């Protein structure tokens, strides 16, 4: 009973983890993409960037 | 865009009115900075009661 409840355990952890580093590697691409955006819309004349 | 049309109107508006709306942002800044309050609180009095003697 014990030992299933680790091994249970030991699973999510691993499993969390690898969520929590899909999940950073998802947002810095992401604000990686919204600087691009960003810069880009500054088109609007520098005004906008202001 | 908001800077654009701020600085339309202040252009149109001249150096004072620049002026002045640096003046009430600085009073925003000012306040964010130091947001707190108090009130100076007059405590209420307590009660009892005594039988007076006839």
């Amino acid at each position: 009973q014990v030992a299933q409840q680790e091994a249970q355990r030991a699973q999510f952890l691993v499993e969390k983890a690898k969520q929590e580093q899909r999940q950073k590697i998802v947002q810095a691409e992401g604000e990686a993409e919204a600087a691009k955006m960003l810069g880009e819309a500054l088109s609007k004349n520098p005004g906008y960037i202001k | 865009k908001a800077a654009e049309l701020i600085a339309n109107s202040l252009a149109t508006a001249g150096d004072g009115l620049i002026e002045l709306r640096k003046l009430e942002a600085a009073e925003d800044i000012a306040y964010q900075l130091s947001r707190s309050r108090n009130i100076t609180y007059l405590p209420a009095g307590q009660s009892v009661l005594l039988q007076l003697p006839q």
